[PDB]
RNA sequence: CUGGUCCACCCGUGACGCUGAGGCGCGAAAGCGUGGGGAGCAAACCGGAUUAGAUACCCGGGUAGUCCACGCCCUAAACGAUGCGCGCUAGGUCUCUGGGUCUCCUGGGGGCCGAAGCUAACGCGUUAAGCGCGCCGCCUGGGGAGUACGGCCGCAAGGC
RNA sequence: AGCGCCGGCCAACUCCGUGCCAGCAGCCGCGGUAAUACGGAGGGCGCGAGCGUUACCCGGAUUCACUGGGCGUAAAGGGCGUGUAGGCGGCCUGGGGCGUCCCAUGUGAAAGACCACGGCUCAACCGUGGGGGAGCGUGGGAUACGCUCAGGCUAGACGG
């Protein structure tokens, strides 16, 4: 397994697309900080450090919109879109002046700075750049 | 107005020709057969009826849908009890999505009634007598319950959401609420007010359909319950 | 240079009265009153649904022919307005109206912009005491467009100014009649100039 | 009152012994220039019937466009089949920068200032469909916060 | 004599891994070299038919070859026309082969139907053509042309 | 006052002449006796001391795709392994601070470009003032991520 960060974002995407309540990703401190941002911004209900057959995991609790009416009752996603930006095969770093605005403000870009994991708004308010990890809306 | 003699009446069937979306309404599997979670049926029957009663206390019609040979008369009686439209024979595609056109068929049934108001010149060629009489019985077989409905219904009640998939498909395209009895072979998310329980046992169909109209009549005035139910 | 040939055919082609002649534009012998159909052999035949290119070309030819301006100068003004920060539609019309030959017409010194140009080009006009014979001059706020006093005893300009006596000009203007001088207040608006033109369709014609 | 625009009228053909027999289809957009648009594709044995029939479905398939000062809230990209549409918010003095098909839908929904680009297959039908679905997924700060 | 692979135990090592330009090895048939072998079959070839004709299809013959050893050749509709590895995303059914507490369950294979999703459609769908990461190979209108020239390889045919 | 154009793309239509001829043509296509497509004319459209043509560059061409494409059947998976360099790489702790991020500072000539004002009657042209950037040098700071060094782990991998 070559990219746990993109594997987690992908674990979340596959889970939300079939409306599961939770899914387990193997745990790591860098992932916790990433999920810490998704809960505080409301893309997930939250998480907890759980244990699957003796191994340290993270159980991520998803949230969706209200049931819909018509032919397709499936409720609207809260995480419409999440994808890896910087990757092992190509690192992506921006300065503070070139941080992007995901979805015209309505989206978050998750960064790894030397002040820890931040959002594009947090990084702009602290005047620091870093590695552009992913983007959510 | 609920109960718990459902336990003596169904708790489901149908081995593992199941639907995984129907998992959360299952308790466990007995001798190679799925068993419904009657408590989940209870809490759903509560929510389901809370909607039904509100529709009775507002003059809304409920088009009852049952074509399987098990629920074909149970649906005929209990829907006639409340004087609500049913469909017992073939469900006709477009009974909602093309309602004006299938309704153009009861007006024919209507005028075929008033034609046999003798004479209205029933001094027609005898080959025309048994002809229109055929079309009358014919229309009678399929429209005897749909005629009562003379506008888009406000909700529908289905005994097998898998069997009556077309009716569910029509009601959803028209934003009309769907309530239904359903066991393991059915897609839960396609129903709006679910009653997870056996839909092959007349014991179960009668119990749920009769208790359905027991609310309908009591919420339109005049609580009277003793209804036919073949042993 | 500028267009010189028949000007009624322009109106008849655009399907709208363009007031390009002065007072015959208001008579009953205006061509639009007598034949409000396009010029030429097929004017009276039933029109076909015009293409979106047609629609946008026509609106642009209207706005242009109104000022009797070349496509070259017309397009440079549009390109100036297009770079300028702010809404390009407003600035375009604003720059158009800020032409000396246009202001001279607005002040009623001349019945038509054509007449204004032959007025300006013949030096019969001044700006802030400076004689200016250039139709393209961009009049700015606070200016002052008078008749050349060494021309103030001229029949055409007097008879014209007579009919302007007490006549309103646009809000963005002011006319000291009797003294034969006017003032450019500020560059006007889409509201001030009700031109029979959706100028937004001209933005679209040039974006193609 | 709803305004309509015909986007496309085409004649198709089917063969048989005897020769080809024709049919017509009308892409018709309908809207009020205030935030409601509909797209219907109507097909009938003659042009006027199919055009009227198109406006019928157009009213039966409306979409609510979160207009904000005449532009859309956020940028969006949508792929309907092999056709792709790109919509990008734009400031007051911009205009509707779009091909004939996406322009007619945006214009009738009251979109005064937007940047667009057609990518992939530029099939007028599939592009028109792709533009509706793009408008249909536009969300506001309200909707976003409401969801979280 | 010898390779790969699966399962159960969860005992040892402690990231020792993935991919892989070049290189190296393997590589159906036909073909080639030396030497064997040669029943049946059968290119070429001869004859009989068929047919307007019949350098074919059908029939009767028939030499290479088909077979063995060693050495070459290195191609293919060499195909799942689908590169390898990993993680993730409903199920139903048939089957091969292990381990169970043997109904059933759980591993590893081989199919069929299908969830969500994908796709231009056909179709794919836990054996992905879905959702992602890594690395390699490759495409960039048809013909000219897999030709010409150069280079490298081969005994040649001819290959790259 | 001239030049191009008026089948479609593309804005502008009629009459005659011609009759697969003479000719037109950027592409699709026009022409064989009622041609909006050839030739003239009348009319019209578009520009105007210009208007057309030819050549070439960028655009439309996300048609070499970093932004921003693909390879079952459209062009596209190497016939298959094995493996060199290279690219890429699991969980926890600490050291260093190479990449990376921030601050200061030097450099980033003038012209040009851009915003403003001004001078030639306007403009073109020109003058005056204003705003920065990357990139690189130096100094100071940060340590999440990638890197490196050290220690530990067993979920990958490998052995019993
Ligand atoms: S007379 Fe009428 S048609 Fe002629 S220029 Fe004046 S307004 Fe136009
Ligand atoms: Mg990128
Ligand atoms: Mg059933
Ligand atoms: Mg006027
Ligand atoms: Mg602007
Ligand atoms: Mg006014
Ligand atoms: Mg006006
Ligand atoms: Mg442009
Ligand atoms: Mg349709
Ligand atoms: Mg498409
Ligand atoms: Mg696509
Ligand atoms: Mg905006
Ligand atoms: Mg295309
Ligand atoms: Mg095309
Ligand atoms: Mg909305
Ligand atoms: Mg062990
Ligand atoms: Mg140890
Ligand atoms: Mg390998
Ligand atoms: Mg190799
Ligand atoms: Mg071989
Ligand atoms: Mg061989
Ligand atoms: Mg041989
Ligand atoms: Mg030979
Ligand atoms: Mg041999
Ligand atoms: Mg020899
Ligand atoms: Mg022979
Ligand atoms: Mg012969
Ligand atoms: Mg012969
Ligand atoms: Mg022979
Ligand atoms: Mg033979
Ligand atoms: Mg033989
Ligand atoms: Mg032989
Ligand atoms: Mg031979
Ligand atoms: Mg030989
Ligand atoms: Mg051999
Ligand atoms: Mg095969
Ligand atoms: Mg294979
Ligand atoms: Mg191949
Ligand atoms: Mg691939
Ligand atoms: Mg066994
Ligand atoms: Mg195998
Ligand atoms: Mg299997
Ligand atoms: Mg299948
Ligand atoms: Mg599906
Ligand atoms: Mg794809
Ligand atoms: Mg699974
Ligand atoms: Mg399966
Ligand atoms: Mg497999
Ligand atoms: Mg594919
Ligand atoms: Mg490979
Ligand atoms: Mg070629
Ligand atoms: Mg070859
Ligand atoms: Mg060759
Ligand atoms: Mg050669
Ligand atoms: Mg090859
Ligand atoms: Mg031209
Ligand atoms: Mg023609
Ligand atoms: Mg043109
Ligand atoms: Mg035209
Ligand atoms: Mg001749
Ligand atoms: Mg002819
Ligand atoms: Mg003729
Ligand atoms: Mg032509
Ligand atoms: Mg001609
Ligand atoms: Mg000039
Ligand atoms: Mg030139
Ligand atoms: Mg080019
Ligand atoms: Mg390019
Ligand atoms: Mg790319
Ligand atoms: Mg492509
Ligand atoms: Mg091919
Ligand atoms: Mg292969
Ligand atoms: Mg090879
Ligand atoms: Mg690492
Ligand atoms: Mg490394
Ligand atoms: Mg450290
Ligand atoms: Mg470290
Ligand atoms: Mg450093
Ligand atoms: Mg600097
Ligand atoms: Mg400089
Ligand atoms: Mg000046
Ligand atoms: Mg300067
Ligand atoms: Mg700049
Ligand atoms: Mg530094
Ligand atoms: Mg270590
Ligand atoms: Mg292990
Ligand atoms: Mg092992």
């Amino acid at each position: 397994l070559t990219d746990p960060i993109a594997d987690m974002l992908t674990r979340i995407r596959n889970a939300t697309r079939v409306y599961k309540e939770s899914t387990d990703v193997p745990a790591s401190r860098f992932k916790e900080e990433i999920l810490r941002i998704l809960a505080r911004e409301g893309f997930i209900k939250g998480y907890e450090r759980v244990d699957v057959d003796g191994k340290p995991y993270l159980r991520v609790y998803l949230k969706y919109g209200p049931r819909r009416q018509g032919p397709d009752p499936r409720p609207e996603q809260v995480i419409h879109h999440i994808r890896r930006i910087s990757k092992p095969g190509r690192r992506v770093y921006v300065g503070v002046k070139e941080i992007p605005r995901v979805r015209r403000g309505l989206g978050i870009a998750i960064l790894s700075t030397s002040k820890g994991v931040l959002t594009d708004r947090e990084a702009r308010k602290l005047g620091v750049g870093g590695e552009l990890i992913c983007e959510v809306w | 107005v609920k109960e718990l003699l459902e336990a003596g009446v169904h708790f489901g069937h149908e081995r593992k020709r199941w639907n995984p979306k129907f998992a959360r309404y299952i308790y466990a599997e007995r001798n190679g057969i799925h068993i419904i979670d009657l408590q989940k049926t209870m809490e759903e029957l509560e929510r389901t009826f809370r909607f039904i009663e509100d529709l009775a206390m507002r003059g809304g019609t409920i088009l009852f849908v049952g074509t399987k040979k098990q629920a074909q008369d149970i649906v005929r009686m209990e829907a006639e009890r409340a004087g609500m439209p049913y469909v017992n024979q073939r469900w006709l595609g477009g009974m909602l999505t093309n309602f004006k056109t299938i309704s153009q068929r009861v007006h024919r049934l209507e005028e075929l009634e008033a034609l046999f108001a003798s004479p209205e010149i029933e001094e027609r060629p005898k080959k025309e007598q048994v002809r229109l009489k055929h079309e009358l019985e014919r229309l009678q077989k399929y429209l005897s319950g749909f005629r009562l409905l003379k506008r888009l219904p406000d909700a529908i009640f289905v005994v097998d959401p898998t069997k009556e998939a077309i009716a569910v498909r029509e009601a959803r395209k028209l934003f009309i609420p769907v309530i239904a009895l359903a066991d393991t072979d059915s897609d839960p998310d396609l129903v709006d007010y679910i009653i997870p329980g056996n839909d092959d046992a007349i014991r179960s169909i009668q119990l749920i359909l009769s208790r359905a109209v027991d609310l309908i009549i009591q919420a339109r005035g005049g609580v009277v319950e003793p209804s036919p139910s073949y042993a | 240079g500028r267009y010189i040939g028949p000007v009624c055919r322009l109106c008849r082609r655009e399907g709208v009265k363009l007031y390009l002649k002065g007072e015959r534009c208001y008579s009953p012998k205006c061509a639009m009153e007598r034949r409000p159909y396009p010029p030429g052999q097929h004017g009276q035949k039933r029109a076909r649904r015009p293409s979106d290119y047609a629609v946008r070309l026509r609106e642009k030819q209207k706005l242009r022919r109104i000022y009797g301006i070349s496509e070259r100068q017309f397009r440079n003004l549009f390109e100036e307005a297009s770079k300028k920060k702010g809404v390009t539609g407003s600035v375009f019309l604003g720059l158009l109206e800020s032409r000396l030959d246009n202001v001279v017409y607005r002040l009623g010194f001349a019945v038509s912009r054509r007449q204004a140009r032959q007025l300006v080009r013949h030096g019969h006009i001044t700006v802030n005491g400076r004689r200016v014979d250039l139709p393209s001059y961009r009049v700015r706020p606070g200016d002052e467009i008078a008749v050349a006093e060494k021309s103030r005893n001229l029949e055409l300009i007097r008879q014209n100014l007579e009919a302007m006596k007490g006549r309103k000009v646009g809000p963005w203007l002011s006319l000291d009649v009797e003294g034969m001088k006017g003032k450019f207040l500020r560059l006007p608006d889409r509201e001030d100039l009700a031109l029979p033109v959706n100028e937004q369709l001209v933005i679209e014609f040039y974006s193609r | 009152d709803f305004e309509e625009k015909m986007i496309l009228i085409r004649r198709t053909a089917r063969m048989q012994a005897g020769g080809r027999r024709f049919r017509f289809g009308a892409l018709v957009v309908v809207g009020d220039r205030q935030g409601r648009v509909g797209l219907g594709f109507g097909k009938a044995p003659e042009v006027p019937l199919a055009v009227q029939k198109a406006g019928y479905y157009a009213r039966r398939n409306m979409v609510e466009v979160p207009l904000q000062n005449g532009t859309i809230p956020h940028e969006i990209e949508v792929e309907f089949g092999a056709s792709k549409i790109v919509l990008k918010p734009a400031a007051p003095g911009t205009g509707v920068i779009a091909g004939a098909v996406p322009r007619a839908i945006l214009e009738l929904a009251g979109v005064t200032d937007i940047l667009t680009k057609e990518l992939g297959s530029r099939n007028p039908i599939n592009i028109a469909y792709a533009t509706m679905e793009a408008l249909r997924q536009l969300r506001t700060k309200a909707d976003v916060e409401r969801l979280r």
